[PDB]
């Protein structure tokens, strides 16, 4: 036994830089201690210029976008004991909509806590831990819970209008990609493939569909799930499977169009027809506009596990699982400009809205980023 | 057409029968390009080599087929997880193994069957590269590579769904653990597909034993994140209410046995439900038919769960066989062992009837014998009766044996020699006759053990033993003491026992300082030592006779929570012995539950054993008691609570050791040193009663193995008759109230490593002269 | 066969260890005993044995 | 091991049959298996087979050359030197039992799983009743008087225990189960009065006078 | 090396007690046998013992 | 009554009040071979004698048998049943 845990991939050696930006952080505030090592979606939301947090253990607090300073730290914790407690494990990215904010638990739990000092409104326990984010939709709080359910919470006061069941494998990745709304709709996604379109109102199912190839092997090399981030655009109904290509659907219909395999894993984005990915291995391809070219694409960061790409201003901003910041172009991406090294691991999606670059850590140390 | 020449050309591996033999033409046959293509077919077939090529022109068929050097010579590169023989056997049982001319088109997929093997042992790389390099004729050296990296390492178990009861309690009787720290091991983070159906059954059987009848598991599911190294686990429990258990009513097809199994049935009213009650119910119902003549009983039991109202009513029916004759044993695989061993370890008489539990029971037994690896049994009908069967016994050895050499080094005690051999099976019957040694600086012990188990075959074991121990130490003696003793082995029954038997043993010391506190022992007894000299030596024979009762009803494996368990001790020179005496040593280990749960225990252990000499002479000061330590009263220093000891004006100590010994040694005190290190008085009594309580505070998860406790010793060791004559300058020693009593508190830990006991007491009661210490962490403690 | 176990506790209460047991269940063990041969001493005597299982 | 240098030919051959001839095994093991590793197809590739076994069984060798032996059997069922093989064969079986103790052979082992013995007895009976004008065919009897009476002394040793203990119906069944298997033997004649102890322990005096009928006419 | 007696070819299964025929008394009947049974004698010239050459066939053409 | 230790020593053909008291003369060696089960020891010395024989030593200081003895004649036919429920000392 001279020496155990080996490596396999032997990851980038993280190359040069060619700063052109130097971009510096104006404030920074802990909140609590994060997930640390589970793997578990959990964004920063952002209102009216004010930042939100989670936590998976406690507190929920509501810092300030400009300085930094606490406005609400309410607990959201359980009971307590002898000399110890138990946590709150917390999933699934905040959402804001009006004075209200949602945030799943791993509990079967969705808590409604408000803006104004943090009291909850509502609590009702649903049907397996939640893992994707609660999308508001027309009132209807449809949520994507870990168990091929999406069940649609009202927004008064609970009151869970429709469940409707998706299939599940014998060992599934993950139960992400809440739904979206499309002219009164629902297009979520789900494991083994299958991409649904149920209805809004009650939820009946117009069409389902097929997404990739299978039987690569017993259970490995058929993992194949859209899991991604369910999105529509000009009709257009994409979709990004796991080893296979992505999507080509319609609203109505839903017939396969193109079906370019480039671009596999996690996160596309869609800015005018240019759908920037990263596909098993992190690197950034400018994937085509429909079928062939597929313009260009990234070397530098080869299994360095990256976050979802963010868009700050045409530049594709980026970090990886060790806390770097590698700005990308938008024409031609060769390391434009990058950051300096934020330690603890960046492992959830950082948030591009109006101004700044919100983004949490492995513990939660969000950075307001500016250049 | 009519072929006339059947044309072969080259026949390079495959056998000329075998060629004509796989061919359905011969000469003289008319057959057209299908029988060409069939042929083609069991070309492909026979799997020797196939680049064939068919030409029909004039009165011959020329079918030939080209050779490739599709041998077997599989080699395997550094594996590093994985044990070179798995691999091995598994391409035996699925191909590419020596022979068989493995052919291009199988490469991948011999790839992709090893590495789903590589799937099921849990690690999710699967990097398999195999080449092939040709050698001269019709040879191919296959060498294959691996780049693994590291194992799936198993992530929170959290489950939903579960009310009225903390999510750590149920995990901590669980087995795939997913927090495993320094602290401790219990487990490991290791995903295994055959483990999950044990834990999803065990949770169930935890959630029946109080009273939530209603169970049902809607589903469990397993995932695993992108670059996987952890993974997740969910089950989905519904409780849905509690009952109460109301009726149990029995109705089947028995032998007019309704009437002791109404006995065996009875319940009280408002009692709750329990999920391992009924189950035991029915084994003890599977035990009185089985008692009577009936091998294989059937019992089954439908739980009527009536809604709105919190009952609860089984019904139970049973079938056991008709005779199912079990006349016939034997026994296959066992070498060098005698099969008369075999028999007499199982309660099972050939001829007589089956019982279900008589051959499961002989198996428990023959696994405990020792000299076993592996022991299957199975049950075969013969053929013709339909009842008579024969029950068969598969065994496997496991070279029993040991040679123990050891050699120490320069340890201020001086070089050390150890060698030790047993074997413990030494020819074939099962003796145990052993040769041990200890050769130290000062140590020449010597085991001679060559006892017999199965003397008188009904249990009783027989054995005997030479010794010879030359203890060179001091006291202030130089101990040599040889002999033997042969004792007995009565078994009662189950968790009892009774041992007597013979010995004699001859002990001479010399070189120890006159102590008055062993200063009449000679005097008595006809010798009478100077008061000047020290060299004097003393030397007795002794014809000992020990006996004793054993009892250990501790019902638990290493942590006991209730039984008791005590045993005794004793020894009597009857006819011959230079020194007459008796000692006795009775001591109890009971433990008590507070409640219905096995959490909250107190236990309580008492010592005894006063023994004094009879026939108007003391009692050797080499057999006296002694207590302390932290075996009996913590928080004082080892086996220091005696009466202490003290000399005279007796200073020849023939050059001194130079601090080894001291207190009136050569160079000591002159006069009364009134000397510390007490020696054990005849009489003993101590008792320590301790609680348990749970371990505050640690995770539920792993706060079963650590078992803090607060005790409170007290003891007393005094001796019976020390003297009344002018000696009222020193604290009287025959008083025995004199009990010093020391509480405090202490702490259990299970290690990776063995176990440890760990306390910190605190002695608040004690007299002139003890020598107290704190923090003994003593280890090894299983008993 | 490197297959040591490092044991610890498996009159000494002492004697943490391994097990070097490579080609014939021949071990190369090395204990660290601590035994009273007297009333109150604890010393010495690290040692180390052979454990030939013939 | 070693590398042997056989460049085509059987001069690699000629040094194995020469160290076979030797008094040494071990070393003319890998000298013949690797000839056959190499070459077990051409002409010197029937007499390896036959050659290493002779090797394997002379070095004392684990039921590897059973494995062998039952390969050999298996391929080509045909030959004018079959008997050999099956020889073999129950010879290896027979020789799988002496041991009697971890190294040493001092005690008379006769009841130590006589599994082996039973996989001979069958195998030489086989090979003395299909060609019985062959030469290795004067031993055979030989060495079945021998092994038949192994299992009558093992019977006979099993059906003393039970004597012992208290349950005179085994020792009835295995008597019983004697008489009719191997009648002609030793320690068959011997257990007659040990029937006799049984029969009359059950209270039928009416029954055991018929063995003490053959007891006292039926031998000495 | 636990078998090293029965390999070189020894006297050991040889010298062994003859098997004599059990003959019935009058009036009473046996339990006739069937299965394990000694062969007729089919006697030759064969050697016995450690005369008996155990080696492969001479060529073997 | 040396109470050491004595295993339970049951030997063969476990007999009820119920099952002999069907047996008559003459039916026939077949169905007594399935009221009862198959016998655990015959005669092999020229007849059709079966022996049941119900024995147990139970415990301490106990011997119980019965000793069932019928005979059959030439092809079929029972015509000297004979039973003994008593250990006869």
């Amino acid at each position: 036994l001279f020496n155990s845990e080996e490596d396999v991939v032997k990851m980038s050696p993280l190359p040069t830089v060619e700063n052109q930006f130097t971009p510096t952080t104006a404030w920074s505030t802990s909140v609590g201690s994060g997930i640390g090592n589970f793997y578990s979606n959990l964004h920063p939301a952002l209102a009216d210029n004010v930042v939100y947090a989670a936590d998976r253990a406690g507190l929920v607090k509501a810092l300030n976008a400009d300085d930094g300073k606490e406005i609400w730290s309410v607990s959201l914790a359980e009971k307590d004991g002898w000399f110890s407690k138990e946590p709150a494990l917390l999933s699934g990215g905040v959402t804001v909509s009006g004075g209200h904010v949602y945030i799943g638990s791993e509990k079967a739990q969705v808590y409604a806590l408000n803006t104004s000092d943090g009291t909850v409104a509502w609590q009702t326990k649903v049907a397996g831990e939640a893992l994707s984010r609660p999308v508001v939709s027309d009132g209807l709080v449809l949520i994507h819970t870990s168990n091929g359910q999406l069940q649609a919470l009202n927004e008064a006061d609970g009151a869970v209008k429709w469940t409707v069941n998706l299939d599940m494998p014998s060992l599934s990745l993950r139960g992400e990609s809440a739904p979206t709304t499309a002219f009164g709709a629902a297009v979520v996604g789900g494991d083994n493939g299958r991409v649904s379109a149920v209805l809004m109102e009650q939820g009946q199912m117009i069409w389902q569909q097929r997404i990739s190839q299978a039987t690569g092997s017993t259970e490995i090399d058929r993992l194949s799930d859209v899991d991604t981030t369910p999105v529509v655009v000009n009709g257009v109904v994409f979709a990004l499977a796991y080893n296979g290509n992505l999507t080509a659907l319609d609203l109505r219909s839903g017939q396969i169009m193109w079906k370019r395999e480039l671009g596999s894993v996690n996160d596309f984005i869609v800015d005018g027809n240019r759908i920037y990915l990263v596909d098993q291995n992190d690197r950034v391809m400018a994937l085509t506009i429909d079928g062939g070219v597929t313009l260009w694409t990234q070397s530098d960061l080869l299994h360095r596990l990256l976050t979802s790409p963010v868009l700050y201003n045409g530049n594709l901003v980026v970090g990886d699982s060790e806390g770097y910041l590698h700005w990308i172009n938008v024409e031609d991406g060769r390391f434009v400009a990058q950051q300096k090294v934020d330690s603890s691991g960046f492992q959830t999606e950082p948030v591009a809205a109006d101004g700044k670059l919100l983004i949490q850590a492995k513990d939660g140390t969000v950075y307001s980023i500016t250049r | 057409f009519v072929v006339k020449d059947i044309h072969f050309e080259g026949l390079q591996r495959v056998a000329v029968g075998a060629a004509l033999l796989s061919m359905p033409v011969r000469t003289g046959d008319t057959v057209n390009d299908e029988d060409i293509s069939n042929t083609i077919r069991a070309l492909f077939a026979t799997g020797n080599f196939e680049d064939v090529r068919v030409l029909r022109d004039g009165d011959t068929l020329l079918v030939q087929v080209k050779e490739r050097p599709t041998i077997a010579s599989i080699t395997f590169s550094g594996n590093k997880s994985v044990k070179d023989d798995m691999l091995k056997q598994n391409l035996e049982a699925s191909g590419v193994r020596v022979g068989e001319s493995l052919d291009r088109t199988t490469i991948a997929d011999i790839e992709k069957g090893l590495e789903d093997f590589y799937y099921s042992v849990g690690k999710y790389s699967a990097s398999v590269k195999a080449v092939v390099t040709p050698l001269p004729r019709n040879r191919v050296d296959l060498k294959l590579v691996f780049q693994e990296g590291v194992s799936a390492e198993i992530q929170q178990i959290n489950i939903v769904g579960n009310h009225a009861f903390t999510t750590d309690e149920l995990i901590s009787h669980f087995q795939l653990r997913d927090e495993v720290p320094w602290w401790n091991v219990v487990g490991d983070r290791k995903y295994q597909k055959q483990k999950l159906a044990g834990d999803l059954e065990t949770l169930r059987s935890y959630y029946l034993d109080r009273g939530y009848a209603r169970f049902n598991i809607d589903s469990t599911q397993v995932s695993l994140t992108p670059d996987k190294k952890g993974i997740y686990v969910t089950v989905n429990i519904t409780e849905g209410d509690q009952y109460k258990l109301s009726g149990v009513e029995v109705s089947g097809n028995l032998a007019g046995h309704s009437a002791e199994i109404e006995q065996l049935t009875k319940i009280e009213p408002g009692e709750l439900y329990n999920g391992t009650k009924v189950t035991k119910m029915e084994d003890d119902i599977k035990k009185l038919l089985g008692r009577y003549g009936y091998a294989y009983p059937r019992v089954q039991s439908m739980p009527e769960i009536n809604d709105a109202d919190k009952t609860v009513k089984l019904r139970v029916n049973v079938d056991a066989g008709n005779r199912f004759y079990v006349r016939k044993i034997r026994f296959e695989g066992n070498d060098t062992s005698k099969d008369a061993v075999l028999r007499r370890e199982m309660r099972q008489m050939e001829g007589a009837w089956l019982g279900s539990d008589l051959v499961d029971q002989g198996k428990e037994r023959l696994n405990r014998l020792g000299f076993f690896e592996t022991v299957d049994t199975d049950t075969q009908r013969v053929p013709g009766s339909p009842d008579q069967v024969d029950v068969v016994y598969k065994v496997k050895e496991r070279n029993t044996g040991s040679f123990n050499f050891g050699i120490g080094y320069g340890t201020e005690s001086g070089v050390s020699f150890q060698a030790g051999v047993q074997q413990d099976n030494w020819l074939g019957t099962g003796y145990a006759v052993g040769i041990n040694g200890t050769k130290n600086d000062y140590q020449t012990y010597a085991e001679l053990s060559v006892t017999n188990p199965y003397f008188t075959v009904d249990g009783v074991s027989l054995g005997g033993r030479l010794f010879y121990n030359d203890f060179q130490a001091d006291d202030a003696y130089t101990n040599k003491s040889y002999g033997t003793d042969v004792t007995l082995g009565f078994p009662i029954n189950e968790y009892n026992s009774l041992r007597a038997g013979l010995g004699y043993v001859h002990n001479s010391l010399s070189n120890m300082q006159p102590q008055v506190a062993m200063w009449r022992y000679l005097y008595s007894m006809g010798e009478h030592p100077s008061t000047s000299d020290q060299d004097n030596s003393f030397k007795t024979d002794d014809f000992t006779f020990n006996y004793g009762w054993t009892y250990n009803k501790l019902d638990r494996g290493y942590f006991p929570t209730d039984g008791s368990r005590v045993n005794l001790t004793g020894k009597v020179t009857i006819p011959g012995s230079d020194n007459e005496y008796y000692k006795v040593t009775l001591d109890t280990a009971t433990y008590v539950p507070i409640d219905d749960d096995h959490k909250w225990v107190v236990l309580g252990r008492t010592r005894w054993g006063y023994g004094d000499g009879l026939g108007g002479k003391e009692m050797p000061f080499y057999e006296n008691f002694y207590a302390g330590g932290s075996s009996t009263v913590r928080g004082f220093q080892s086996n220091t609570i005696g009466p202490k000891a003290v000399y005279f004006p007796h200073q020849a100590s023939n050059y001194d050791p130079d601090y080894d010994y001291e207190c009136a040694t050569q160079d000591g005190a002159k006069d009364l040193c009134k000397s510390d290190d007490a020696v054990g008085g005849n009489a003993m009594a101590v008792a320590s009663l301790e609680f348990i309580t749970p371990t505050p505070f640690i995770s539920d998860k792993y706060a079963n193995s650590v078992r803090t406790s607060f005790f409170w010793d007290m003891g007393t060791v005094w001796d019976t008759n020390w003297d009344s004559s002018q000696y009222s300058g020193y604290p009287d020693y025959s008083d025995p109230s004199n009990i010093r009593m020391s509480a405090g508190i202490a702490l259990q830990w299970m290690s990776p490593l063995g176990p440890l006991v760990f306390s910190y007491a605190q002695p608040f009661k004690k007299y002139d002269g003890d020598k107290a210490e704190q923090f003994q962490f003593n280890c090894g403690k299983t008993w | 066969d490197w297959k040591v176990t490092a044991r610890a506790c498996l009159r000494m209460l002492m004697s943490v260890g391994l097990n070097a047991e490579i080609r014939d269940n021949v071990r190369f063990g090395l204990e660290f005993e601590k035994s009273a041969f007297g009333k109150y001493n604890v010393d010495n005597a690290v040692n180390a044995n052979f454990r030939y299982s013939f | 091991k070693e590398e042997v240098p056989d460049n085509p030919p059987n001069e690699i051959y000629a040094t194995a049959q020469q160290k076979l001839q030797d008094g040494n095994w071990r070393q003319a093991i890998t000298q013949l298996e690797a000839l056959d590793n190499r070459y077990p197809f051409g002409p010197y590739s029937q007499q390896v087979q036959l050659d290493l076994i002779y090797a394997y069984y002379k070095n004392a060798d684990l039921p590897l050359a059973q494995a062998a032996i039952d390969r050999f059997i298996r391929l080509n069922p045909t030959h004018p030197n079959i008997d050999y093989v099956m020889y073999m064969r129950g010879l290896t079986n027979m020789a799988l039992d002496d041991s009697a103790l971890q190294g040493f052979f001092g005690v008379d082992r006769s009841d130590r799983d006589p599994q082996h013995a039973r996989a001979a007895f069958s195998d030489f009976s086989k090979l003395v009743r299909g060609y019985p004008n062959s030469q290795y065919t004067t031993d055979a009897t030989k060495r079945l008087v021998f092994l038949k009476d192994r299992l009558a002394k093992y019977e006979y040793s099993v059906a003393e225990y039970y004597t012992e203990r208290g349950a005179w119906v085994a020792v009835v069944n295995r008597v019983e189960g004697m008489l009719r298997d191997y009648p002609d033997t030793q320690a068959t004649r011997d257990a007659l009065p040990l029937m006799e102890n049984a029969y009359r322990q059950m209270q039928m005096n009416a029954q055991a006078e018929k063995v003490a009928k053959i007891i006292a006419a039926n031998s000495s | 090396s636990r078998y090293k007696r029965q390999v070189s070819g020894d006297e050991a299964y040889l010298e062994a007690a003859p098997l004599a025929e059990l003959h019935a008394p009058a009036g009473m009947i046996l339990p006739v046998t069937s299965g394990d049974y000694a062969i007729p004698v089919t006697n030759g010239s064969g050697a016995v013992g450690k005369a008996l050459d155990i080696r492969p066939p001479a060529q073997p053409l | 009554e040396r109470v050491v230790y004595r295993p339970d020593i049951n030997q063969g053909n476990y007999l009820t009040a119920n099952d002999v008291s069907k047996i008559r003369v003459g039916m026939t060696q077949q169905q007594v071979a399935y009221a009862l089960g198959t016998p655990l020891m015959s005669d092999p010395f020229g007849t059709n004698t079966w022996f049941y024989v119900f024995r147990q030593q139970p415990g301490h200081e106990g011997v119980t048998q019965q000793t069932l003895t019928l005979t059959f004649n030439s092809s079929g036919v029972l015509t000297n049943i004979d039973n003994k429920p008593a250990l006869s000392g």
